[PDB]
Formats: structure tokens, sequence, C-alpha cells
RNA sequence: UAGGUAGUAGGUUUAUUAAGAGUUAAACCUAGCCAACGAUCCAUAAUCGAUAAUGAAAGUUAGAACGAUCACGUUGACUCUGAAAUAUAGUCAAUAUCUAUAAGAUACAGCAGUGAGGAAUAUUGGACAAUGAUCGAAAGAUUGAUCCAGUUACUUAUUAGGAUGAUAUAUAUAUAUAUAUAAAUUGAUUAAAAAUAAAAUCCAUAAAUAAUUAAAAUAAUGAUAUUAAUUACCAUAUAUUUAUAUGGAUAUAUAUAUAUUUUAAUAGUCCUGACUAAUAUUUGUGCCAGCAGUCGCGGUAACACAAAGAGGGCG
């Protein structure tokens, strides 16, 4: 069932900005067609060459604003400025033997 | 050890890399052991045709 | 989940063919080890219909063997089961609505029934 | 399973579950298998040679050893002469698909019965099967393709060629017999090459109407008006342990082959005596 | 020999060098005996038949003490019920198998 | 002492002297040469006893020890024949006895060195279609159509559904012609099945034989003492033979899943007593074992179980 | 695989089935009978002979069995609320059905217990 | 390894502990305790099963894999927090590498992977879709647990083609068709075979090529994934999987008459004197070359060495 362009989201190209993640530089796989976006499944968007985390990502917002829910770009998790827990110790030694 | 080396003309000098197996020529006394013939320097027996993985010799390929 | 005591899936059988053996666990022991108590299995490829069965409309089923009053009682006693365990319990008819999260939350078809 | 290599040889009589011409010569000229002047060993030998010939020639040793079953079966009739215990050392194999439906008559032989299942032709309860190892219970029909049974117990289709050339031969006959009766409709096979409506439209005997000798359905995979397989007598053997019906080529597969005060139900071409070397050879592993 | 088959009893007998024994059997159950021994089976109509010989296991021997036991170390149950003055029923045939 | 013995004839036959360098033929391939006979235009060995299919309802099987090897008839008359000094084939001068007088039980023998194997008689169309009618409209037991006729009762139940299948198969045409020549065909080649000849007739009282029975035991009751046969079930600790033979002639809570219309399958969940249901810990691997188990699919897939 | 023959061939182990109520009951007249009955001495004795002393600080005799009373023991674990009827908010009311459930099953699942035994 | 033992054996008390106890610490007594049915001492070894192997069984063997228990996370000691730690934490020392040179950091027995050792044991893979685990109120974040694929015949299993098949021409409502010319491989000249083996012939099926649609998962999410499976030009519409009728797809003759993708087959390796299954024979070598589990074989007649032929196992 396809569902309404909002106002802060009438566009297919708004709506991946929106998302995130790198979501732009995927205008050119598919055009701006509201309906084709949100009834498409996830072996046409492989066929069409997008990547497999990419994909996940799309259909999970696709359903979110299906559902009403507020789509947004929650990042992917990052390691700390100093290092991943194991490697830390000896990381912020060495940072502060640089400064 | 005292390796036995089986089949017709072989090929091992006085630091040739060689492996050996278990088995024991009975006419000779105090050598318990033989050369395995595929492997290492020791090369395959030439020119055989019967029982030829009981020694190195590849199958001829016509 | 939270807790000390959870029921949840162990994983069994081979490789493209799991079933689930249903336990009560410890939260740190592993996934496959020895568990408190296994209650059920679950094979959760559901059995074939054949091509007329089809046609006629007739649904597929997913075998739950388990021991209903222990499982009970191991509810009652404060052992939360997983996000899987506990719709699968929802289903069966053990577990009520409450458990329900926001995302599960559409009209019935079959209602449930015991049988014999 | 284990490759088909001179299985119907004569200078080896082994009797294979065929209906081939040659096996049937086998079957004849071989008389008992001889186990006088042996050892014991020697003996066991020559009775696993001729009786795995027979029973599971396409088996692996390995398999079939892991397969045999030394818990052998009977019935006691509780109302004389003694119950060959010993037949029933192949009595396992009976279970399997592929031979129940060799026992049937659905195939010449095994290894054709084989073929056809793994083509899936044959059904057991409905569902196809694509597996000889598949065991029959008691009261599991089984049901092959009928054009597939036909084909088995029925003759070889010809070529084209030589069914002209078989037509040629017996229009020349005809033609010779009305000469003789005279006393007291040719065809040139060089010019009609493939043909085989202009052949059906030549040729007009009083036995065969249109169709050449070979070819009346040439779309059907065997002989014309169906007849039975060149030497198809001497190996129908009906067998007690399924039920047939031949009009629709379904059979019920109703027990598991059991030895009765008289007799045993595992069909076998060899006396008692072999089966037992057999089966004191297949206990220890030829120990 | 017992239902024209296999011995009557578990017999246990030294002959010179030679310690036979053999142990009755089932219906079915083949002959598994000394090779000697088995062909001598084979000629005096025994079917069914387990046994180990120990010591010496001199061919010749075996086979002439196989013979002695079979004639010797076996008693019918009727000679037995004759001598003890008792029924001497076989269990197995009065049920019918 | 074992040798490679090539398997010739027991019977005697023509074998080969000389002959041309070129031709290079064996006297196993002669042998059967002989036994085939001479081979037509068109393929058939004519004179051959064997090739034309009976219908007698008397199986013409295998007899190589009667007629000594000597297989070939003239067709038309099915007279013995032999092969003469000269190429051409002839009558025998001495006529053979064995083949003349043979037993019952012997023409019902498929191979000469097993006389255990025997062909099973085949039921008459009329006598199935009886049958039929007496377990569905008469309404009859099974084991009292079993008692008249001389069947066995999974035998009779065999039949019932097979007469079923034909009757649908003719309801849709499909029972081709040719089909039913063969059926035909067999019929004549197979003895038939005779409800009123004792001997023909199944023995109903089969059977099998347990464990307990065979390892022997005996008693020393008291000369007088009786003995019978619930006496002995009694010792061996079974149900009498009887009884048994009786059995052989003659709970659960489960729920199911709500089924939401989006949702492609049900949940059925049968109960079951803790200490009995899961898959066991520490069970032994048997994937990489010979006796390894395959099962089999509701759709006939294999599966390993 | 030849030991699994005195477990009826089952491979594999499944983990001890844990009893419901941990103690013998109070309703179990026949065992507490048992226990409370005059302990025997001799050769086949069990506590200390009459004139015999024990180690000095040792016990004695034996600890006594603790007997569940089955309805004491549900309203511990699972007491109803005395506060009966203060009820607002959906996730509250969720939390209360919770407790009611796991009330049911553990009270029924005792006194089924109670009663099988 | 024949004597061992001096907190040793036992009693009385105090501390420490949640709590027993020469468990530690302290104090005071008694003279014990263990041992040739093996003490003390040394050496080796992670332990085990409803696991695996083998046996008729009692047993014996393994302890890879599945699971349960222990101990360790380069080595040794101690401390802190804690219900529980001599923690893969911290402290100090020991060994060996890093820079950043500092009352520094690291230690792959986490996953990949490298060098070494060795007869010998894999990808510097993909995904969090499933099942778990941690954080979070939730949104969803992390996850070399895990699930998947990769390499490796290490193991098991299923397939890895069936039926017919001994010649080639030429002549002339029946039917044993019959003559004639030609040819015919390695052996061998008859019980010496190789050989129904080939080649042909009939019939499929895999794979391919198209179309379709699961299931693992549902609220949605599928790494595996050119997924398994099914159909053979697709759909609907009747009956009981088969059969027929429609709708459209298509192409030549002159909208409707016959058709409907394609299509195969390929095994080693050991052995043939007896134990031990292998009789069709022949050549070479000459106590040499070589064989051999065991007895033995080779000195011109080698069934044993090296080969051809034929044969027997397992595959
Ligand atoms: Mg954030
Ligand atoms: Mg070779
Ligand atoms: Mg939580
Ligand atoms: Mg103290
Ligand atoms: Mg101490
Ligand atoms: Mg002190
Ligand atoms: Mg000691
Ligand atoms: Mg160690
Ligand atoms: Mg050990
Ligand atoms: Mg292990
Ligand atoms: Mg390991
Ligand atoms: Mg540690
Ligand atoms: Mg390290
Ligand atoms: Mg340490
Ligand atoms: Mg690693
Ligand atoms: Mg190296
Ligand atoms: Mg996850
Ligand atoms: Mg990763
Ligand atoms: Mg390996
Ligand atoms: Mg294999
Ligand atoms: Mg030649
Ligand atoms: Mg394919
Ligand atoms: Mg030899
Ligand atoms: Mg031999
Ligand atoms: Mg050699
Ligand atoms: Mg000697
Ligand atoms: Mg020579
Ligand atoms: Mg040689
Ligand atoms: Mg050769």
């Amino acid at each position: 069932t396809i569902p309404k362009p909002s106002d802060q989201v009438p566009d297919v190209d708004a709506f991946l900005n929106k998302i995130g993640r790198n979501c732009n530089e995927l205008k050119d796989t598919f055009e701006n067609n509201w309906n084709n976006l949100f009834q498409w499944d996830s072996k046409i968007l492989k066929e069409k060459g997008v990547n497999i985390q990419q994909r996940k990502y799309i259909l999970k917002q696709v359903h979110n604003y299906r559902n009403n829910r507020p789509i947004h770009e929650i990042k992917l998790g990052k390691k700390s400025f100093f290092g991943g827990e194991r490697k830390r110790k000896a990381f912020t030694a060495k940072w502060k033997a640089e400064n | 050890v005292s390796a036995y080396i089986p089949g017709e003309g072989h090929d091992a000098q006085e630091h040739s890399i060689v492996y050996v197996r278990g088995g024991r020529c009975q006419d000779l006394p105090g050598v318990k052991y033989h050369v395995i013939r595929g492997a290492g320097d020791l090369s395959g027996v030439v020119n055989r045709i019967s029982s030829r993985s009981k020694y190195g010799a590849k199958k001829p390929s016509k | 989940t939270c807790g000390l005591v959870r029921i949840r899936l162990a994983r069994f059988g081979r490789k493209n063919s799991p079933v689930y053996n249903i336990v009560v666990a410890n939260s740190r022991k592993a996934r496959d080890a020895k568990p408190i108590e296994v209650l059920g299995t679950y094979v959760p490829v559901p059995s074939p219909v054949t091509k007329r069965e089809l046609k006629r409309g007739v649904v597929p089923i997913k075998d739950v063997k388990l021991d209903f009053d222990r499982t009970k009682y191991w509810i009652g006693v404060g052992a939360q089961p997983s996000e899987t365990v506990t719709k699968l319990l929802r289903k069966a008819g053990i577990l009520n609505d409450a458990w329900a999260t926001s995302k599960n939350s559409r009209k019935v078809v079959f209602e449930r029934m015991e049988t014999l | 399973p284990r490759k088909a290599n001179l299985l119907k040889s004569l200078a080896r009589g082994r009797v294979r579950t065929s209906f081939n011409k040659y096996n049937l010569f086998n079957l004849y000229k071989k008389g008992g298998v001889d186990l006088k002047s042996k050892s014991l060993y020697q003996q066991k030998w020559t009775a696993k040679q001729e009786t795995r010939a027979y029973h599971g020639e396409h088996l692996t040793e390995k398999r079939w050893q892991t397969v045999f079953k030394p818990k052998l079966d009977s019935v006691a009739q509780l109302d004389i002469k003694e119950t060959p215990f010993l037949l029933q050392t192949f009595a396992v194999l009976e279970k399997r698909l592929d031979f129940a439906l060799f026992r049937a008559m659905f195939a010449s032989s095994v290894r054709q019965a084989r073929q056809f299942i793994l083509h899936g032709n044959v059904r057991v309860n409905g569902v196809k099967i694509k597996h000889p190892s598949y065991t029959l219970k008691p009261g599991d029909m089984f049901s092959v393709k009928p054009d597939k049974v036909l084909e088995a117990l029925g003759a070889k289709k010809p070529s084209f060629q030589e069914a002209l050339k078989i037509d040629k031969t017996q229009i020349v006959l005809w033609n010779k017999y009305v000469k003789e009766a005279k006393t007291e409709d040719p065809i040139k096979l060089s010019e009609l090459e493939g043909d085989e409506p202009k052949a059906r439209k030549l040729i007009n005997l009083p036995w065969q109407k249109n169709y050449v000798y070979g070819r009346q359905d040439p779309k059907k995979p065997f002989f014309t008006p169906w007849k039975p397989r060149p030497f198809l007598s001497p190996f129908a053997i009906l067998p007690h342990h399924l039920e047939i019906s031949f009009k629709t080529c379904h059979a019920v597969y109703l027990r598991d082959p059991v030895a009765r005060p008289g007799q045993s139900e595992v069909i076998s071409p060899f006396d008692v005596p072999v089966h037992e070397r057999a089966y004191m050879y297949y206990l220890r592993n030829g120990k | 020999r017992y239902e024209n088959r296999t011995i009557y009893g578990d017999i246990d007998f030294r002959y010179h060098g030679v310690k036979l024994h053999l142990r009755s059997a089932k219906p079915g159950f083949g002959l598994r005996v000394n090779h000697v021994i088995f062909e001598i089976c084979e000629c005096a109509g025994i079917k069914d038949l387990s046994g180990k010989v120990y010591k010496s296991r001199n061919d010749m021997n075996i086979a002439k003490g196989t013979i002695e036991a079979f004639t010797k170390a076996q008693k019918t149950l009727d000679e037995v019920a004759l001598g003890r003055g008792k029924k001497l029923v076989d269990v197995r045939k009065v049920y019918y198998s | 002492f074992s040798r490679r013995r090539i398997a010739y004839p027991f019977y005697p036959f023509k074998k080969l002297g000389r002959q041309h360098p070129k031709k290079h033929d064996t006297n196993l391939k002669t042998a059967m040469r002989q036994f085939l006979g001479p081979k037509n235009y068109k393929g058939e060995y004519v004179m051959n006893k064997y090739f034309t299919v009976p219908t007698n309802h008397v199986p013409n099987y295998i007899k190589p020890d009667l007629e000594r090897g000597q297989s070939l008839e003239h067709p038309v008359t099915k007279k013995p024949l032999q092969l003469r000094y000269d190429g051409t084939l002839g009558p025998p001068p001495v006529e053979n006895k064995r083949l003349q007088n043979i037993f019952k039980d012997r023409l019902l023998q498929p191979f000469p060195s097993n006389p255990h194997c025997k062909t099973n008689y085949v039921l008459s169309p009329q006598l199935k279609q009886s049958i039929f009618e007496e377990i569905t409209v008469e309404g009859l037991s099974a084991q009292q159509v079993s008692q008249k006729y001389g069947l066995k009762i999974p035998r009779v139940e065999a039949i019932v559904k097979l007469v079923s299948v034909e009757n649908s198969w003719n309801r849709r045409n499909r029972v081709s012609s040719d089909l039913k020549t063969m059926d035909e065909t067999l019929y004549r080649m197979f003895p038939v099945f005779d409800s009123d000849a004792s001997f023909k007739r199944e023995n109903l009282s089969e059977i099998p034989v347990p464990q307990k029975t065979l390892a022997s035991r005996f008693l020393t009751i008291a000369e007088s003492e009786p003995f019978g046969p619930v006496d002995a079930a009694h010792v061996l600790e079974l149900e009498p033979a009887v009884e048994t033979l009786r059995n052989l002639s003659t709970n659960t809570k489960v729920i199911y899943g709500e089924l939401v219309e989006g949702e492609r399958s049900q949940y059925k969940f049968t109960n079951a007593k803790v200490g009995k249901v899961g898959y066991r810990y520490g069970s032994g691997n048997r994937d990489n074992k010979k006796d390894r188990r395959i099962g089999f699919n509701k759709l006939g897939q294999m599966v390993y179980i | 695989g030849k030991g699994a023959a005195k477990y009826g061939f089952k491979s594999g182990v499944f983990p001890t089935t844990r009893s419901i109520l941990k103690s013998p009951t109070t309703k179990q007249t026949d065992i507490i009978n048992k226990v409370k009955s005059p302990k025997p001495k001799g050769v086949l004795g069990i506590g200390y002979a009459k004139g015999v002393k024990h180690p000095k600080g040792s016990h004695r005799l034996s600890p006594k069995v603790n007997f569940i009373d089955v309805d004491n023991l549900i309203a511990k674990t699972v007491a109803e609320p005395q506060s009966i009827k203060s009820s607002n908010g959906s996730a509250q009311k969720v939390r209360l059905q919770k407790a009611e459930l796991r009330r049911k099953f553990l009270i029924e699942a005792f006194r089924k217990e109670e009663a099988r035994l």
C-alpha cells in the first residue's frame, strides 16, 4: 500500500537526504518516483546495484515512514577518539607522550 | 636409522632429503625401514608400469 | 532481554536446517550449552503443503511441542522470555497481549482452540 | 553406486536381476553353484560371488555390509517341511523401492527400475520419489508411469530404416506365397530414405495395413501394437509380498518378504546352502 | 540331535589335546564353528551350532573329538526322562513358536 | 582347491573344432547360439521354447536339467528338436520321459536350482471385484472375507485399494489399449487363484516368530503333570499364540495458534512432559559415520535426520 | 553408545528436572510420620545411644525437616495487592496484568505440585 | 623409592571466617599418624559421558568432534573492588619485542593470517537475515559469540545411463524365410578366450536455455543467493495427479490447419605360489637385477623378480 508524501519530505531525494548514511549518490539508480521507491523490495534493489547495508537501511526507513515513526539519520556506532577499549591504554599513553 | 631403498636404480647422494617409513628389509639384518620413493630428493622409479604407487611412478598419460 | 533466568531458543540440528530447543537457562551460560530445563522444541521451517491443498486454502503449520505447565511455572517465578520465545508463547496462548511490544501490535481469520 | 560393467558375460555365469537374453542363457547353463572340492573360505567366496551378483550388484560392498541385517525373519503356522531360514539374507533389499519395482515387473531389470525412479516416474502414496534407497513400509502403494512399464515389458522399438528393411522382406515373402498359390507390392529402400508417411502409404499387407513393421505409433517409446518382451516367460515370477495391478501399474507393498515352512518369499535363483555360505561370510565380513 | 537341526545341550568335551565347546543354537542361527566341525555337521545334518575349540586345534583330532562328543556327550531328552522318571518338556514346541 | 572356472554349459553341446582364422569365435558363444536357435530377418529367435509367451495359465519356466540343454521346439506344434551333424535342425531320435512326467510344484518353480522359490498365484478380476463389493457394499469384515476366499487380510486390503484405483482410472479413461493388452498377457502367463482348492489357499494361522520363543527352554515337570500351550506361554512370559493370532487378524493437549490475515502459517503446540521433549545435549554425532540416518520428507526429498 | 543401553538407548542427556516444591509439604502426612517415629538403635541405628555422649561443638541430633505450608508459601512469594484499585496509565496497566498472570501461574503450579505428590 | 612423618597424629583455648577443621596465626598439653592390600619419594597424564572406536560379551582403547567438569590466558607472587578473583584488572618483579623513552606500552591459548617446528591440519572471506549476548526509556548501537559461504576426498551419504546389440550387401491373414558373394580385430585352433565388450539402434534424464515461485521471518529486516523447488509457450475452468475445453502467444500454405527451447556421459588403484579370491598363455632376466606381512621366490621350464595377454578384489 502506497503512502502519501508529507510536507517535510515530499520527494524521494528529500527522503534519501533525511535518512542519510550516504543514501545520497543514489538518485541515478532509481529516479525520483515516490511510488517506485516504496513498492520496490530487496531483490529489485540488489538487481539495480545498491549495497547490502544501504538496501537494509532504506527498507527500514520506508517501513518507519509507512508506520509514521520519526525517520532521521541515526548514525552508525563510532570508536572512541583514543581507541577501542582494548587499544586505548597504549594509544592514550602514546598521545600523552606526543603532547 | 638404516633404511632400505626399493626399486631398480635409485638416486640418493650423501645429503639427499629422504622420507622414511616403517617397513623392514627381511634379508638384511639391522635395517627396519624403507625410504618412501615418490617424495623428497629420492625420485620415482623409472619406467615402472606395474604397482606404480608403491614406487614414485606417475601415470604415463599416453 | 533482562534477567538471570531466561526462557530462550538453543539452536540444534545441522547447517541450513535449524531446529530449536526451547530452554530456561542462565543469562551468562552459552547459547547451545546445557541449560536448567528444556521445555520444548521448535522447528521454524513450516510443514510443506500439497499443490491441491494450497489451492483449497490450507495454511502450513510450525510444530512446537512444549511442556505448558512447566513453562507457566517458569514464567511465574520470573524467568523472562526472549523476543521470539515470548512471541511463540503469546501465539500458543500462555502469555497475554501485555507482553506484545510496540513493533508487533489486521483481522483474525482463525481463532485459537485446545483440541485432543 | 557401483558401475555396470560385464554384468552379462558368459565366461562368468553370473545370474543378474534382469530379463536379458544373455542373462537368461547364463541362468540356463549354470546348473548349480559347485561347492565341492573347495575349502570353507573358497565356498564362502563362491557363494558371495553368485548370490551378490543377483542380489544388489549396483550396491557397493561396504554399503551392502552396512545395510546387511543378521536377524532374519520367519512365521510359525501353529497347525512337515523345514523352513529355509537363510534364504532371507537378501530380504532387506526387497524393502528397497528399486527392488520392489523390479519384482512388480514395472522394469526389465533392477538397474532400469533405478533409472526410472531417478527420472521421477515412480510414485509411492502419491508423492513422487527420485531415490532408489527409499524403503517401502507395509501398506505403501507404488506406481510407475504406464508408458515406462510398457517399454520395460515391450519389445525394442525399431529404427525406421530397419523397420523398412523388415517390411521389404515380408513383402517379398508375401509375393512368393501368392506366386506359389497361383502355381498350385514392391518397395525400393534406396529411394525411400526417411519419409515415414510415404512408407506408410506405400505399404499394405493383410497383417499390417499401413504402419511399417516397427512403427504404428512412432511417438510412443515401444513396439507398435504392444507385444511382450522377447524372453519374458522364464523371468515372470509373480511375487508374494507385492499385490500388483498391471492395468494402472500400481502395486501395494503388503509385506516384508518372510520364510514359511514350505518356502521363502525372497525370489532367488540359488539353493539354500549357497545362501547359508553367503550369510556365514557376511556375519564376519569374511574374517 | 534336537529337532533334527542341533545338539541337545551345551556340550564341553575333551578329546586328547583339543578341548571342545559346542553350544546349542536357536533355529536360523547357522553353523558358527571351526571349519572341520562345520564340515562334519554338514554331513551329519546339524543345521545350527555355536562353539569354539581350545588348546590343540589339530584338524584330525578335532574331527575325531567332535563325532565322539556328538555320540557320547549328548543325552536325548527322552533318555534323560526315562532315567530320572520325569516329564521333560520342550517349552518352545509346546508354545508352537 | 579352486580354479577360475569358465562357465561352460553342464549339458553337452557342439564345440568348436577347427575354424577359419578370421572368425575368432568362442565355445560359450557357440553354446549360446545353439540354445537360441536361428534368428529371423525380424530379430526373433523363434525356435527357442522360451521366446514366446504362454497363453495357458501355465508358466513356461526353465527346465535345463530335464531337457538336457536342448531348448529348441517347433513353434507351431511345440514339438522338440535337436542340432544334427548337418547345420539343419530335426526331431530327436529318443523321446524325453523327464519333460513328459513333471510335477505340480516344479511347474511353478521359476529357477531349477532353488525349490523354495515358487510363483504366487494371480487373482481373477471377477474374484477381486466380488471381494471389493463384499468389503464396501455388503460391509463385511476383512477377516471373514479372508476366511471365505483363502487370502491374507493385508493382501485383501491391498486388492481393495487396487480395485478402487482401477475404477478411478476407468472413469478418467486412462487405461489405454496397450496397457489392457499387457494386463491380459500377464494374466495368461500366471496361474489363477482357486478359492476352493485347499492347497492353493493361503495359510491364515501364520503368526511372526518372536525372540523369546526361539531361545529354547526345557522343564523337568513330574511324569504325570500336564503342560499345555498356555503353561509354556506363561513360562516364557508371553501372551498365548492363539491370542497373538487373533490380535493380528483384528489424549494429549494440542493448541493451534491464531491466524491473522497477513501471516502465512499456523503454530501447532502439542503438550510434552519435561525430561522427555528436547534435543538432547552431548548426543552422538552420526553424520561422519556410515551408520548415519537418512530419512525422507513429506515431498519425497531425501533429508538427513 | 555402549553405555546408552542403561538409559534406554538415549544418546545425549537432559538436565535434571528441577523440583517445583523443594521440600516435603505439610500435607504429606506419611513422610512426617516417618520422620517423627522413634529412631532405631543397636546395629542398624541412626543417632546417638542414650548413655553415650557426642562431640562438644557438634549437635547431637540432625536438623529438623522444614515442612512447607504451601498456602503460606503462596502468600509470601505471591502476595495479592493491598492497594486494590490504584491503576492509571497504559504501561502500569500492562505491568499489573503481567503480575496477575505470574500470580496465577505460580499459584497453580504450587497447588498442582502439592496435589500431584 | 622402604621406611616416611614433626603441624607431623590427637587433645585444650584464642584470634580469622558466613561456617567445620593444625587451613592459616598464637599459646599449652598428650605421643601419635601413615606404611609390602605399597607408605613417603620420583616419573608420566587434564578428567569424564547416555561421546567415539572395537569386541560375542566381560572388557580394552581414545578423550579430535558433541556435551559435563577442571585448570590456565607469556612466568611468579601480592593487593583492591566484590556475594564470589591470588581476576586476561591493578601492583611489583621475571622473559622477549615496540616506540613515545615514560614511577611507559605490548604478550593472538578471540578470529583471520605470518614465520618456525612437523609426516600433517584451512580464508588476512560475507552478514548481523536467524539464535543468543552487552548498552539504551525508546529509537537502534555493538557483536571474528553466532550464522553463512571459502580451502582441504579427513569422514559419511546420494548420484556419476538404461533397454536392445555379434556382420555386410545382392536375389526371390502369410510366416521355422532361403540362397549366393564379400569381410571378419588381439590371442588361440578348441572347452582359449578377450567379446555384449565395442560400434550401431530405441528411450529418457542431468546440465544448459527461458519462465515462475517458496522456506529459513516477519510489523519490517534474507548474509547465504545466478537460493531449493516447479514448469517446459503461458493463463483459467471443469471433473477425478491425469484428461479435455477455452483465452491469448506464435508461423508457413490458402482470422485457422499442422507444430512448439535443447540435450550428453566419463575410474582409478592393489593383487593372481600357499596362507588368500584370481588355470589362456607368452616374453625378458638367470641366486643378478629385484621381490617379500609370513613360509619363501631368483643357479635357463620363474604361476613369486620385470613386462604383455587373460583374470580376481575394492572403488
Ligand atoms: Mg546516537
Ligand atoms: Mg599401475
Ligand atoms: Mg531490556
Ligand atoms: Mg580448632
Ligand atoms: Mg596441614
Ligand atoms: Mg601452633
Ligand atoms: Mg606407590
Ligand atoms: Mg600434564
Ligand atoms: Mg587415561
Ligand atoms: Mg574433545
Ligand atoms: Mg580442539
Ligand atoms: Mg588464571
Ligand atoms: Mg602467547
Ligand atoms: Mg599465571
Ligand atoms: Mg586463530
Ligand atoms: Mg617446515
Ligand atoms: Mg544480532
Ligand atoms: Mg567481521
Ligand atoms: Mg587432514
Ligand atoms: Mg562414498
Ligand atoms: Mg591372432
Ligand atoms: Mg537443470
Ligand atoms: Mg603370490
Ligand atoms: Mg585362490
Ligand atoms: Mg611388487
Ligand atoms: Mg619350512
Ligand atoms: Mg623365461
Ligand atoms: Mg610377476
Ligand atoms: Mg593385461
